[PDB]
RNA sequence: ACGAGACUCUGGCAUGCUAACUAGUUACGCGACCCCGGUCGGCGUAACUUCUUAGAGGGACAAGUGGCGUUCAGCCACCCGAGAUUGAGCAAUAACAGGUCUGUGAUGCCCUUAGAUGUCCGGGGCUGCACGCGCGCUACACUGACUGGCUCAGCGUGUGCCUACCCUACGCCGGCAGGCGCGGGUAACCCGUUGAACCCCAUUCGUGAUGGGGAUCGGGGAUUGCAAUUAUUC
């Protein structure tokens, strides 16, 4: 039964369920606004996206 | 028919120049036309740190995205609304038309 | 009124405890282990006494009583789930429990931990924190 | 459509579209 | 169409300063007469703008202390409002002219400061500026009675006026009294 | 009105050094620097490591 | 403190060797006149230069200047 | 048929307090209760400081409404307080000869400025590295 | 004529109390005298018979203001939770108190079900309440 | 420099009851705290003796407050 | 030539301009109640921007006055004035053996690669305590603790992609933590007029390690999850 023992531990919540979505890093996520990015690729793609400095 | 369009972009100029191009589209095409309602801004703000390792002083960004929107109101027929938005539309500027 | 009345206990003899009169009825009796401002305001309010008379110059027919709701208060319309020692891991009953009543159930269940050899009932044994919590930077009074 | 996630939402698919 | 002005239920007038050093620093006369202890503020955004502040309000804002306290202003108006009911019906006289009195009595006159390098009690003797005076018997009166009414029986109303009114004569009883004496004799000793 | 070329790594040597090389017209600070200039960070992938372009 | 910068004071030093009869001892006109005649593309270096303007001519009708 | 009114809003941090004041007779009543019954009684007086420094023969025929929200206690008992004599002010000036909007002024202003103009103060923004708009985290050395 | 919003509140909600106690009709739950208000307070209250004060400030909070239900009325009586070590928070009251305080006042000809969730009150409540705060406003006049 | 361990009294004894009903209506100013003071009784029974003579109609009160309570003597004009 | 300044964002004001049934105000009519007026975020409809929203403009420049100054650059004080020093963003040449190879399908060299230093599953640990230090929270009380009543906000978030897990008024049950059918909101529309606390009023308490402080500890009951023992949380 290796098959179904591969997934024995469902990962539906948690730190491990969740990735960015361009390093592939798990760690200081982006949730706000559906982003699912990362702080560092959030500060270097977000230029583009519209995020500019004022305040 | 109680036709309602909207109006959204990210920059502001843009914005005000079609929306001026409607209304005064709508002005030249003999019609009566309500003024743009101005909707409250939404700002979408996430503060983050600057270092990527944890090492210096604590300094953090602030982002920024300013969101505008606006209501347009006509009293036409569904063609007219079409003919007057399909022409000369701005490459930044989002537009939906609803109607009731 | 205002003046003292007619024999006036100073020190009261409840369940061999020493209790001044001198305070607040419903602040005086918790003096008693078991029992607390919370329960001090329920066992007075089924009985008819007054909270704003002192605990010296009460009658003995109201003290009686008070001593009758507060060993046995079930029967007293008392809900379940206001008393302490509810469920007992022996016999299953709910009962309020008194003053050494509550030592020795305490020195019972502390003895029925280490017999049956549980993580909690070491850690009693041993002297450390048994509910669990970062005991690295804290409690410096555990060895001298 | 049956989705029709919110306008912050939207700007920000498009920008992560355009990235 | 008010006659005269009444600072909630106390006369303005016929009060008067002795010391002509504190005539324009003090502001009780029929110009800067409120009704209430509690007003708008812009007190401190200027270099000598305070002066012009009434005595009442600056022991108000004076007594708020200690952490706790801070920010809360309407408690200190009722404090001052009780206060001043117990000077009146204690001594028999307006408490603005006992409040006045105080000013002058719990002043100090001349303070000794630090002087040479550092490390030494080297000091040396000078005198203070009037509005200087003013601050100190203020702060010395506040902290009179906050440490008088802290871990006793006695209230904070009642021990703000048994210190307006022993330092209003100077019987040697008050702290800020003591303290003033004590201040003049440290800066005489070195002079 | 003015161009600056920076290249950044290592250089016919161990240890790293950077070169700069400007000339013309040049603005840091404010908002004018914004809507002026350009400024493209790329890289080039040499056989001892790896070479930094900052160009504007 | 409040100090004039290269931009301000040469930019009004070059409106007053260019026009005179235009300029007045009046802000608000001369204030006018610089919105009209230079490119400005700000507002508080306009009103900069037309105050040194103003204080220019302040100095002309007493006595010469040097500069 | 003709009939004359005026709307004159005042604030001091972000309370508004609109006031309205037209012919009637003299009643004074913010948010439908009257000003001797606005919580807290300690600023009373303060709150009664335009009526009762001009007279009650100012205020013997015009009633008063105003609506206030925003802030909180003693910004709403200001800007009330603000509102009152502004509303009175502009009230004189647009209906009556201003000899009376002089003579009402002039000890308005003699008595306090905030009477007439508002308080340009807000709350200065949050930096990070602190608890506070000033204030600084404890830096540990060692 | 005088309202309730010409008089004052205190002594308003101290007459109604008094005299929904003198009409005796409200249906004092047995569980009154043990219960705590919410989950933030310490002890029981002092006043024995608080239901009927209770009542009355609901009264009056649904006259100065209708629509209100049970979980936006437990939100009037909120405050802080001394969370001991912890930093206090601010927490809500007790649902079922609300319930039966509402539940009292509809048996009792006061408070009327307003159509889309909301309690409002009942014509013969408010000239109740009317002549209450005409009574106050007599006897303090 | 002793301590004195302030054993106040709750309810009255027969000399401090009458010597209180006979001193105390004498004061300038009357205040729980200061009649606590001078005769070592307990807080909660100053305050139960002047809501008692307030009661008899011979203290004069001036102002009400939660935290604070000032009683005087009749006027002797 | 760069840096500063200059520049941008925000706050403070304009009873003037352009506009609002997703923001209101004022009038009129229909209602409820009190003694002819007062109250109502109860209902509906003829004008407008006074409140609100946000676009273009305007205002403040040492402009005016009196002194000091080489009468140049400037400084001090005052009147009229919403402002006569609001706050932040950006930020130069030259470097540091500063931190990050554990953010990266950024990477050179070296190591390992099937009995693995890749991978997946199960159990444990990162929380283990004679001690030392740093950032912090709660208090040492009567300007206070408890118990009722009264009354006041602004920034924001919200049904998701592999992605299950949103915010919740309302009616019922239970002290409470909580529980099924029940409606709205892709949002100035619904939560929500965000009934926030500190404060305000009135009892109880009275210098007592006390009704301050709530650490440690025993018993019981709920929700999340496949799973809470070393108590997840309440």
């Amino acid at each position: 039964g290796h098959q179904q023992l591969y997934w024995s531990h469902p990962r539906k919540f948690g730190q491990g369920s969740r990735s960015c979505r361009v390093c592939s890093n798990r760690h200081g996520l982006i949730r706000k606004y559906g982003l699912n990015m990362c702080r560092q690729c959030f500060r270097q793609y977000a230029k583009d996206i519209g995020f500019i400095k004022l305040d | 028919h109680r036709i309602r369009i909207t109006l959204t972009s990210r920059n502001v100029k843009s914005l005000e120049k079609v929306c001026a191009d409607l209304i005064r589209g709508a002005k030249e095409k003999n019609l009566k036309v309500k003024g743009p309602v101005r909707m409250p801004t939404k700002t979408l703000r996430i503060t983050t740190r600057k270092t990527p390792c944890g090492e210096g002083s604590k300094t953090w960004d602030r982002f920024q995205m300013r969101i505008h929107k606006r209501l347009i109101d006509l009293h036409s027929p569904s063609e007219i609304v079409k003919q007057i938005t399909s022409i000369s539309i701005e490459p930044g500027v989002e537009v939906e038309v609803t109607i009731a | 009124s205002l003046v003292i009345p007619e024999k006036f206990q100073h020190i009261l003899r409840v369940l061999n405890t020493n209790i001044d009169g001198r305070r607040k009825i419903a602040f005086a009796i918790t003096a008693i282990k078991g029992v607390g401002r919370r329960y001090a305001h329920v066992v007075l309010r089924k009985a008819d006494i007054d909270l704003t008379k002192r605990a010296g110059e009460l009658t003995e027919d109201e003290v009686e009583r008070v001593i009758t709701i507060m060993q046995n208060p079930r029967q007293y319309k008392i809900p379940d789930w206001f008393l302490n020692r509810q469920k007992d891991v022996k016999d299953g009953k709910y009962s309020q429990v008194l003053a050494n009543g509550l030592d020795n159930k305490l020195r019972e269940d502390l003895e029925r931990l280490k017999k049956i050899r549980a993580h909690r009932g070491l850690r009693h044994f041993w002297g450390l924190r048994v509910r669990g919590q970062h005991t690295k930077t804290t409690g410096r009074r555990g060895r001298t | 459509m049956a989705v029709q996630i919110s306008k912050k939402r939207k700007f920000v698919a498009d920008g992560i579209f355009k990235a | 169409t008010p006659d005269i002005k009444l600072f909630g239920k106390w006369s303005t007038d016929d009060v008067q300063i002795n010391d002509i050093s504190l005539q324009d620093y003090i502001a009780v006369k029929e110009k800067y007469a409120k009704y209430l202890p509690h007003s708008a503020g812009r007190y401190a955004a200027k270099r000598f703008r305070k002066a012009q502040c009434p005595i009442v309000e600056r022991l108000t804002n004076s007594m708020m202390m200690h952490g706790r306290n801070n920010g809360k202003k309407l408690m200190t108006v009722r404090i001052v409002k009780h206060a001043f009911e117990i000077i009146h019906l204690l001594t028999g006289e307006n408490p603005l002219q006992v409040l006045v009195n105080a000013i002058i009595n719990s002043g100090p006159r001349e303070d000794s400061t630090r002087i040479g390098r550092a490390g030494t009690v080297r000091r040396q003797a000078v005198d203070v500026s009037p509005l200087r005076r003013v601050n100190q018997a203020i702060w010395l009166l506040c902290t009179g009675a906050r440490e008088a009414a802290f871990r006793n029986i006695k209230t904070i109303a009642e021990c703000l006026a048994d210190e307006l009114i022993n330092a209003a004569k100077g019987s040697s009883n008050s702290y800020a009294i003591k303290k003033k004496d004590e201040l003049e004799r440290v800066a005489k000793s070195n002079r | 009105k003015g161009c600056e070329v920076v290249v950044s790594g290592k250089l016919r040597g161990q240890r790293a050094k950077s070169m700069k090389f400007v000339d013309g017209l040049m603005i840091h600070s404010g908002d004018p620097v914004n809507y002026y200039v350009d400024t493209a960070v790329r890289h080039v992938l040499l056989r001892q490591g790896v070479l930094g372009i900052k160009v504007k | 403190g409040r100090v004039r910068t290269k931009t301000v004071k040469k930019a009004a030093r070059v409106i007053i060797e260019k026009y005179y009869t235009r300029l007045g001892n009046d802000f608000h006109t001369n204030k006018r006149v610089c919105e009209e005649i230079a490119i400005i593309p700000s507002k508080k270096l306009r009103n900069k230069i037309a105050g040194y303007v103003t204080h220019l001519m302040k100095r002309i009708q007493r006595g010469p200047v040097r500069g | 048929g003709p009939l004359q009114s005026v709307q004159v809003f005042g604030r001091k941090k972000t309370a508004t307090a609109v006031a309205h004041c037209k012919r009637g007779n003299g009643l004074i009543k913010v948010n439908g209760r009257p000003l001797e019954m606005i919580e807290p009684r300690t600023l009373q007086y303060k709150l009664l400081e335009p009526v009762l420094l001009l007279g009650k023969e100012r205020f013997a025929g015009v009633d008063i409404r105003v609506r206030v929200k925003g802030g909180g206690h003693v910004a709403q008992i200001y800007a009330i307080r603000q509102s009152i004599s502004k509303a009175l002010v502009a009230y004189y000036q647009k209906y009556v000869d201003e000899a009376s909007k002089k003579e009402i002024k002039d000890i308005l202003i003699q008595y306090d400025r905030t009477l007439l103009v508002a308080d340009p103060r807000r709350c200065e923004s949050k930096k990070f590295g602190g608890p506070g708009a000033r204030a600084r985290y404890q830096k540990s050395y060692r | 004529g005088v309202t309730v919003k010409d008089v004052n509140q205190q002594e308003f909600v101290r007459a109604l109390a008094a005299f929904l106690k003198k009409s005796g009709k409200l249906k004092v739950p047995e569980w009154v005298d043990t219960v705590k208000l919410a989950k933030h307070k310490e002890l029981a209250p002092y006043d024995e018979n608080w239901f009927y004060t209770r009542a009355a400030s609901t009264a009056r909070h649904l006259y100065l203001r209708g629509g209100a239900g049970v979980g936006s009325m437990t939100k009037i009586y909120g405050g802080r939770q001394r969370n001991g070590v912890m930093p206090s928070h601010f927490s809500r009251g007790s649902k079922s108190v609300a319930r039966r305080v509402l539940q009292a006042l509809e048996g009792l000809k006061m408070v009327e079900k307003d159509q889309d969730w909301g309690r409002k009150l009942t014509p013969q409540g408010q000239r109740d309440l009317d002549r209450i705060a005409g009574q106050v406003a007599a006897a303090k006049k | 420099k002793v301590r004195d361990k302030l054993n106040n009294l709750v309810l009255f004894d027969k000399a401090t009851y009458d010597k209180l009903c006979k001193e105390v209506p004498n004061y300038k100013l009357i205040t729980p705290a200061v009649v606590s003071e001078r005769l070592k009784i307990r807080g909660s029974l100053a305050r139960a003796a002047l809501q008692e003579l307030l009661s008899k109609g011979l203290i004069k009160l001036v102002s009400k407050h939660r935290a604070q309570v000032i009683y005087t003597r009749n006027t002797k004009g």
